């Protein structure tokens, strides 16, 4: 609304009008803490440390430097709550008081004004409205004719490059000048944006803000063109011939770049009907699927989109990117935002290609260094101060401290995986978003401890995030949007699908020669598969029911690795690998028996659609079990053949790690080769959900055993603190990332004593790094011994930088995280935004509680011993069963055990009836069920002893 | 109104041990309902 | 002893409080205890194992707050302070607060002043039952007034 | 000024509440300049603690100096408890110089702020100033209110202020332009937009 | 028991019972909040005594490799890891948790580590109990007989 | 502060020691300046960026650790409970240099925002407030005696 | 016979010149600087 300008631009005037020189501090108050802003006293000491507002009024007041004699304004530039501005209260009203709790009153000096420039006040209450003037910015009082001016001024005054670039700018000012107008082809585009439907909401200067920039990148192009050609510099009919069609591209990515497919159409045809720039002839092709080639014309974007075939050790790996439609497109104009250093965020659902895009697009971007940044709901701006002390210096300058990364000659890029998760506070603002609009708009930030104003240099800020909607999310500010360009990433379409993972599975079946014309069929059950399962399954029903092209890449990856190794398999075998491959990936997460039962057989179903004429017994008989257990290869193996094995290795786990007995039921052998699968992947980690007594700690240490891996635990007391889980961080990290140690990291959820502890875990299980845990001779000791561990690995690294990134590489290897919780609705959907990295970096097996089946195998193994055998046992007519699979002429032991599991279910039955009229009920357990049968055994045994 | 046992068990030591209107009485039909009457009263005026 | 609760000092104080009062008989009264659920807890395990002198009490002052952990109520004895029930009972309870040399001075007339008093603080308390016809809203007209 | 008056010589503090923008600090003020004393404003929030309330009551007590708290329930329920047995320590301190008995030329009445004994004026008072309405504001402890006398400074008589001060700057028909600056503010309140 | 008993009695027998049924055995009564817990707990495990543990209600999670009865078996050596440290677990030790609020609510993890045994009023016993009381205070001759 | 109150030194010594250490190097530095006055002179002597720094730090160390020094001072005058350390140590410290002192007036006084002072600044003559209005003593105040 | 140079120093000065060297020495400043906090002494220089 013209509010900063109006204020920046008085208090030049008044410096020229009256010659008292104007000097203004701005402030963001929600951007730090109040405890930061105002100062707090020592708990102990009764120290008193001034805050950054109080710092600020303190030194005007001391005038060492003759602040009295200047015009002194302070702006709080941010949010106004009753929280923090309730302390202006005395200083507001005739008392101009400062007052502080250690009895200090400072006077606020008749040349001082405290501003407040807010776009709202629905926080705000009437002790603070009434003890301030207000002057009421509307958005008519800045048009956007005079928008289009400013932009137009600077273009054709300010050069990009640093004149051969401005007259490059001022001949395109020229071209640009009649659609800038008023009631010109932006403004009429501007007004039917806002019509339609966007993933964010819209605002003027998103919008303008985004236009602005790629048409600074145009300008850019035709310098670029004319280095590439310096005998003939582009001439004006040809610039004229760019720039037009240029606009009309930029106006539809700035418009509805934050928009679906059908939105960002509809854009093109009432641009195609209002416009009197040349247009694509095509009868049905939308102009948003052109682009604009530096000769002028429009070059349809399927010329950049190749057909690839991709060498078959790359297969679905996390660095290739298959060109499609939207990737080309996507990562074009990703660059001309990134280029100009713009701060953007890329939205879309979980899983979209938002990283796998912004990544693709800074290969084509050298001098620019990512730095994964990973936000969860207690994400504090400290996270990102942490950040700047690993990668970047704070360096003394005659004109103020100067933030730049340690690397020169680079362009540090912050990425944020989730913006819109940090907690919104009950006055509507996260106070991350605060800090990022404060180092974006003011370029800068203050330092708490000396309260110093930083400025940052060769940093840019790119973001992404899931959809305002969805559970978790919250709108990000409009203060914050005018800055940052959105773009909307969705997930690719069907056809989209078939292309990028046609094209793996081609790749992949070249270890197969047999197997090549498979290809198409195997891809479109992928596709008709995941489509069903995404649709039939969402976070509707439970919070973790996510399905994305990760799933596909997981997919292809998983058929892959069990291929590398075979010299020739069946078409069979191939169904009996891509079933297999579909139960991890979509049943293992499935709560609910219903649920897995339809993922069982529409597994059936779409495999023999698109396989005929193949055996369906010898592919997909329903226990399917893959292990390298036996044998050299990841190959199916039997049940009964794994059972023996698994006994077996049993047997010695109990002489060399934990002598606790088990007994062996169907779902534990699945169970434990599901775990076993995740411990010998990259960044494997395990997230087992189930109810306590089940066996998740024990199988994970068990399969950790087979694997080599060691079990680390936080020793967890009721002293335990964060910096005793930092000190155990710590540790763990420096056996993985320095010793090539691999680690079962498996903590428990009651080991979370505090939100912090999931804070550092979300770091660590998405970058296998924590930016702040070593600090201080921590971090150089940590140095030393990377030094030492990359010596031993034959690595010449000496650079504390590089010593550190290996550090992170052998923790991705090497770290395993293994999360065991309880079902909790309201604590997993919960759980998602305070660990977001548990459910998309996490593997998710759902073990739940023991079934019926499970419960007879248990009691049916653990009572051989005991003598329930009674040939005159009559079966009666109604037999009161509870297995659905007990013989129908059963036995008396098959009898006593189905007894046994009704016994257990009863008491399911009687928490229900006291819990439903509100008596306390305590939780029932498989351990339950173990004393029961235990206690069986001994009492029979017993008794049956005293009475022979 | 949370009451444990042991405040039932004071209440009912109180009837027994400390009445004012067993001082004199010896017969043991008539002390029964001298108790019986005074455990309802004592037990409304300490919970009341 | 009296001790506010809230601070952290007046935790400290309400320890060695207690502790001088089981050995002496002195009586020790905590207030606003509600506003401490946590530390409640943990004076009720401490008064668990504890032998005091006959003459030791401890009184404990908090609002009626579903915070106050159960096991401190158990142990022990509830006195709910609330309005009077009625005139007769609020006048009743007025008199005995009041000591009689207080009423009876000097002045003979002084007696029914207090009477009239008694009785106007009844009825504007009473009133206060009627939410909104007695008074358009719940005024605190207490023992200070 | 009768009822804060009435509290000064109960040895009570004055509370007076009510919502903003009705002249509560500003009369508390204007009657300690009318007794001559050294009134101070404290706006209060939630880090005046028990620590620090009661150092700054024993730079109050020792001045002899009002302590106008404003913003008082902004103090957490907690911290409103603790400092509730400094501001009734003061008070009982405060009657030792009402005592007819004592003389001046005797020990100076002290009392005992942050385990030191610490000497009392008789001139000192302290004040809190609050709005009941606000949500999510402190609610007071009962023991703490009984130190205070509040009243209600809700309605303020705005046309007679308006009147006075238009007289007093020399305006000949201030009794005209208070009968209408007055009722135009409540127009505006009401005919304009919200 | 199998697994160890987590005893709930607000009256407080069933501590006195246990406490009697195990002095022969040198059982020593302890609670989560003592200083001397981590001394008495690793004392218990490596003499093999009895431990009456009080106020689970704070229970403190170095139990729970105890409770799942997590023993490594090598060297000849039965090792029970209590924090960081590894001791020598006797076969004769034993340990019983207590509280004395039957509303305490336990998390899923404790309950599955334990045996509930919750010692409830019943109206049979209370029956018993004050039907010998006034036996006792009315007919002497007849309770003592 | 560290001249005119012999009691500091007793109070802290490590304190004055550690002043009397940097107040060594502070008039050396000064010695030079003496000599050669010339701003380039100055800018040209060896270290002398970091001799401020140093000297800046290590002074703001001295700053805070009288702080138990400043309690006891606001006894002696209670106004001062209403000014903070720093700018009461300025208070202290210029004890004789009076025109410094101007500044402070108002936070301890209600309406007092300067002194009325003689040519030699040795006699307080009155008082004047922010508006320039002047209370002038009927018997001045010497600060000599 | 290096076990006694060693000594032959700790003897005499109390401090041997070369035992703390690299990450060794920045733990001991450290521990120094907190070991001299808590005696009261204004000690942040590390020859100090
Ligand atoms: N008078 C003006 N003439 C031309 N352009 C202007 C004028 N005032 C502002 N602008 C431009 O329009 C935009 C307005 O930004 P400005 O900071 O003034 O708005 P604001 O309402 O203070 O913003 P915010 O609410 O985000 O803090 C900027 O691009 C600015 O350069
Ligand atoms: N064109 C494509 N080429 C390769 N992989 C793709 C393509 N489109 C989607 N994917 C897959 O989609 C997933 C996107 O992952 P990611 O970039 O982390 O998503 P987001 O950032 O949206 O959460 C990966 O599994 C990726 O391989
Ligand atoms: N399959 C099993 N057979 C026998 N006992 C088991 C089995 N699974 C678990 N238990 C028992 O349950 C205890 C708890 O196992 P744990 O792995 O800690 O459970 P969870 O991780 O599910 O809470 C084990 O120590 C063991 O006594
Ligand atoms: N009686 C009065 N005469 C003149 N001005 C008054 C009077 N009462 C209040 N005001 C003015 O009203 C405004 C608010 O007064 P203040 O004491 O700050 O109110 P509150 O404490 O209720 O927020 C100030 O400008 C004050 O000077
Ligand atoms: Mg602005
Ligand atoms: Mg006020």
């Amino acid at each position: 609304s013209g509010k900063s300008m109006a204020w920046r631009v008085l208090l030049k005037a008044l410096e020229r009008l009256e010659g008292v020189e104007g000097v203004a501090h701005i402030i963001d108050p929600k951007a730090i803490s109040k405890d930061h802003l105002y100062g707090t006293l020592d708990p102990n000491t009764r120290e008193w440390t001034d805050g950054l507002f109080t710092h600020v009024l303190r030194k005007i007041i001391d005038s060492v430097r003759g602040e009295l004699q200047k015009r002194q304004w302070i702006v709080f530039d941010g949010d106004v709550d009753p929280e923090w501005v309730e302390n202006l209260n005395s200083v507001l009203d005739d008392n101009k008081l400062l007052t502080l709790p250690n009895g200090e009153r400072l006077s606020l000096p008749p040349n001082v004004r405290i501003m407040f420039e807010v776009q709202d006040l629905k926080y705000a209450t009437l002790a603070t409205v009434s003890r301030c003037g207000m002057v009421w910015f509307s958005e008519d009082v800045l048009s956007t004719d005079m928008i289009f001016n400013n932009f137009l001024a600077r273009l054709r005054s300010i050069p990009l490059d640093e004149s051969p670039m401005l007259q490059i700018q001022r001949d395109a000012a020229t071209i640009m000048q009649p659609y800038f107008t008023s009631n010109g082809l932006v403004t009429k585009a501007l007004e039917h944006a806002f019509q339609l439907e966007h993933i964010m909401d819209l605002t003027r200067l998103r919008c303008l803000g985004s236009l602005f920039s790629m048409l600074h990148q145009a300008c850019r192009n035709v310098a670029q063109y004319n280095a590439n050609h310096p005998d003939f510099p582009m001439q004006i009919e040809q610039l004229e011939r760019y720039i037009q069609r240029y606009l009309v591209y930029a106006i539809l990515w700035s418009l509805s770049g934050d928009s679906r497919l059908k939105m960002r159409a509809e854009l093109g045809e009432y641009i195609r009907r209002i416009t009197t720039v040349p247009l694509p002839t095509a009868p049905n092709i939308p102009i948003i699927d052109y682009e604009v080639s530096i000769s002028g014309e429009w070059s349809p974007w399927q010329a950049k989109v190749p057909q690839i075939e991709v060498e078959t050790h790359k297969v679905a790996a996390p660095d290739v990117v298959v060109p499609t439609l939207d990737t080309v497109r996507h990562e074009a104009l990703l660059y001309t935002w990134l280029a100009e250093h713009k701060p953007l965020v890329l939205c879309g659902p979980p899983g979209s290609g938002k990283t796998m895009t912004l990544f693709s697009a800074l290969r084509a971007l050298p001098d620019m260094e990512v730095v994964g940044l990973n936000f969860s709901s207690a994400t504090t701006p400290e996270l990102l101060l942490k950040t700047f002390d690993h990668y970047c210096e704070y360096r003394r300058t005659p004109n103020g401290v100067v933030l730049a990364p340690v690397q020169l000659g680079k362009w540090l890029v912050l990425f944020c995986d989730e913006i819109n998760l940090p907690d919104m506070d009950k006055y509507g603002t996260q106070r991350v978003i605060s800090f990022i609009r404060q180092m974006v708009e003011h370029g800068g930030f203050y330092r708490t401890s000396d309260q110093t104003w930083v400025k940052l240099e060769r940093i840019q800020f790119v973001g992404a995030c899931n959809p305002p909607t969805d559970p978790g999310r919250k709108p990000l500010s409009h203060r914050f949007l005018r800055h940052v360009p959105v773009v909307y990433v969705d997930y690719p379409g069907p056809a989209s699908l078939t292309q990028i993972y046609g094209t793996f599975n081609r790749a992949m079946l070249r270890l197969i020669p047999s197997l090549r014309t498979y290809a198409e069929p195997l891809t479109a059950a992928m596709v008709e598969f995941y489509t069903m399962s995404q649709e039939r399954f969402t976070q509707d029903t439970q919070p973790h029911y996510i399905y994305s092209p990760r799933e596909m890449t997981r997919w292809v990856r998983g058929i892959f690795e069990a291929l590398r190794p075979l010299e020739t398999l069946p078409v069979e075998g191939l169904i009996r690998i891509w079933a297999h491959e579909a139960l991890r990936l979509f049943q293992d997460r499935l709560v609910e028996d219903e649920e897995r039962r339809w993922t069982d057989e529409n597994i059936d179903t779409v495999a023999l659609k698109h396989f005929p004429n193949i055996d369906r017994e010898k592919a997909m008989s329903r226990p399917i079990l893959y292990s390298n257990w036996l044998s050299k290869d990841y190959i199916p193996v039997d049940q009964e053949e794994l059972r023996d094995y698994v006994k077996a290795r049993l047997k010695v786990f109990y002489e060399e790690e934990l002598d606790v007995p088990l007994v062996l039921f169907n779902e534990v052998l699945d169970h434990v080769l599901r775990i076993d699968r995740i411990f010998r992947q990259p960044q494997g980690h395990l997230l087992l959900i189930g109810v306590s007594g089940a066996g998740k700690t024990t199988l994970s240490r068990f399969v950790a055993w087979m694997n080599g891996l060691s079990v680390y635990q936080i020793k967890v007391h009721r002293k335990y603190t964060g910096e005793d889980f930092d000190e155990d961080l710590r540790t763990v990290l420096r056996r993985s990332g320095c010793k090539n140690e691999k680690i079962a990291f498996i903590m428990d959820e009651s080991n979370v004593l505090d939100s912090g502890f999931l804070e550092r875990m979300n770091t660590l299980l998405a970058n296998g790094e924590v930016p702040g845990l070593f600090e201080g001779d921590e971090y150089a000791t940590l140095m030393t011994q990377c030094k030492e561990g990359a010596q031993k690995e034959g690595l010449m690294l000496d650079s504390h930088e590089e010593l550190y990134k290996w550090f992170t590489s052998q923790v991705i290897r090497n770290l395993h995280v293994v999360f065991t919780m309880n079902p909790s609705s309201e604590g997993l959907k919960d759980r998602a935004a305070t660990s977001p990295a548990l459910f998309n970096r996490c593997v998710l097996n759902w073990f739940g509680d023991w079934s019926t089946e499970a419960l007879y195998q248990v009691g049916k193994e653990f009572t051989s011993k005991m003598d329930l055998e009674k040939p005159n046992y009559i079966v009666p007519d109604y037999m009161p069963v509870v297995y659905d699979k007990l013989p129908q002429p059963p036995s008396h032991r098959e009898a006593i055990v189905n007894s046994c599991v009704f016994v257990h279910q009863t008491l399911h039955q009687a928490n229900a009836r006291l819990a439903k009229r509100g008596g306390r009920t305590m939780a029932i357990t498989p351990r339950h069920y173990l004393d029961f049968i235990n206690h069986y055994a001994n009492l029979f045994h017993e008794k049956r002893s005293e009475l022979e | 109104y949370q009451y444990s046992l042991q405040f039932f068990l004071d209440i009912y030591h109180n009837v027994l041990y400390e009445n004012p209107n067993l001082k004199g009485v010896t017969d043991h039909t008539q002390r029964l309902s001298i108790i019986t009457k005074d455990l309802f009263q004592v037990a409304f005026n300490r919970v009341a | 002893t009296s001790i506010a609760i809230g601070s952290a000092e007046g935790f400290n104080q309400a320890d060695k409080a207690i502790n001088t009062a089981v050995k002496s008989g002195r009586w020790v009264m905590l207030k606003n205890v509600h506003l401490a659920p946590g530390w409640l807890m943990q004076l009720e395990k401490k008064l668990h194992s504890l032998q005091p002198h006959a003459c030791f009490r401890l009184f404990l002052t908090m609002e009626i707050n579903p915070k106050v952990p159960v096991n401190l109520l158990r142990a022990g004895r509830i006195f709910v302070f609330e309005p009077p029930p009625g005139v007769k009972a609020n006048m009743l309870r007025t008199f005995s607060s009041i000591p009689v040399s207080r009423i009876c001075k000097s002045p003979n007339e002084r007696a029914r002043l207090y009477f009239l008093l008694a009785w106007f603080h009844a009825i504007i308390q009473e009133r206060l039952r009627y939410a909104p016809l007695g008074w358009s809203k719940k005024y605190e007209f207490g023992e200070s007034d | 000024y009768l009822t804060m008056t009435q509290a000064l010589e109960a040895r009570l503090g004055g509370s007076p509440f009510g919502p903003a923008g009705t002249g509560k600090t500003e009369s508390v003020k204007a009657l300690g300049h009318q007794l001559g004393r050294f009134v101070l404003v404290f706006n209060c929030d939630e880090t005046f603690d028990f620590q620090a309330m009661g150092r700054i009551f024993v730079g109050l007590c020792q001045v002899g100096a009002w302590g106008c708290f404003d913003e008082f329930n902004r103090l957490e329920e907690r911290m409103l408890s603790a400092v509730s047995q400094q501001v009734q320590c003061i008070q009982e301190a405060l009657r030792e110089h009402s005592n007819p008995n004592y003389d001046k030329t005797s020990a100076p009445i002290t009392c005992e702020l942050l385990n030191k004994q610490v000497k009392v004026s008789p001139d000192m008072a302290i004040f809190i100033t609050m709005n009941p309405g606000y949500a999510g504001r402190s609610n007071l402890p009962d023991n703490l209110k009984k130190l205070f006398r509040s009243l209600a400074m809700t309605k303020p008589d705005r046309q007679l202020i308006a009147q006075v001060m238009l007289y007093s700057q020399g305006f000949r028909t201030a009794e005209v332009l208070a009968n209408k600056i007055v009722p135009f503010f409540k127009l505006c309140d009401e005919q304009l937009s919200s | 028991f199998n697994r160890y008993p987590l005893i709930i009695d607000p009256s407080g027998q069933a501590t006195e019972f246990i406490m009697n049924e195990y002095k022969d055995r040198k059982i020593t009564r302890t609670s989560f909040l003592d200083d001397a817990f981590r001394k008495n707990l690793e004392s218990a495990l490596r003499f093999g005594n009895p431990l009456l543990v009080q106020d689970v209600e704070s229970y403190d999670p170095v139990l729970n490799p105890v409770l799942n009865r997590e023993v490594r078996r090598t060297g000849g050596r039965v090792l029970i890891t209590l924090g960081d440290q590894d001791i020598d677990l006797s076969p004769s030790f034993v340990i019983f948790l207590s509280t004395r609020d039957p509303t305490v609510e336990f998390p899923p993890d404790l309950c599955s580590r334990v045996t509930f045994v919750n010692f409830t009023v019943t109206r049979s016993s209370l029956q018993s109990q004050c039907l010998n009381e006034v036996l006792k205070a009315e007919r002497p001759d007849v309770d003592e007989k | 502060i560290f001249t005119g109150s012999a009691d500091i030194k007793h109070l802290l010594p490590v304190e004055t020691q550690r002043f009397q250490s940097i107040s060594t190097e502070f008039l050396a530095l000064m010695k030079k300046v003496s000599k050669s006055p010339l701003v380039m002179d100055v800018l040209n002597i060896q270290g002398v960026q970091r001799s401020l720094e140093r000297l800046a730090d290590l002074l703001g160390k001295i700053q805070k650790a009288l702080g138990e020094y400043l309690e006891r001072e606001r006894s002696s005058f209670p106004r001062f409970y209403f000014v903070g350390d720093e700018d009461l140590l300025e208070i202290i410290g210029n004890s004789k240099n009076v025109a410094k002192l101007q500044k402070h007036f108002k936070k301890m006084f209600a309406g007092v925002s300067s002194i009325i002072l003689n040519e030699d600044n040795s006699v307080v003559l009155g008082i004047s407030s922010r508006e320039g209005e002047e209370v002038m003593f009927k018997t001045p105040v010497s600060i000599t005696e």
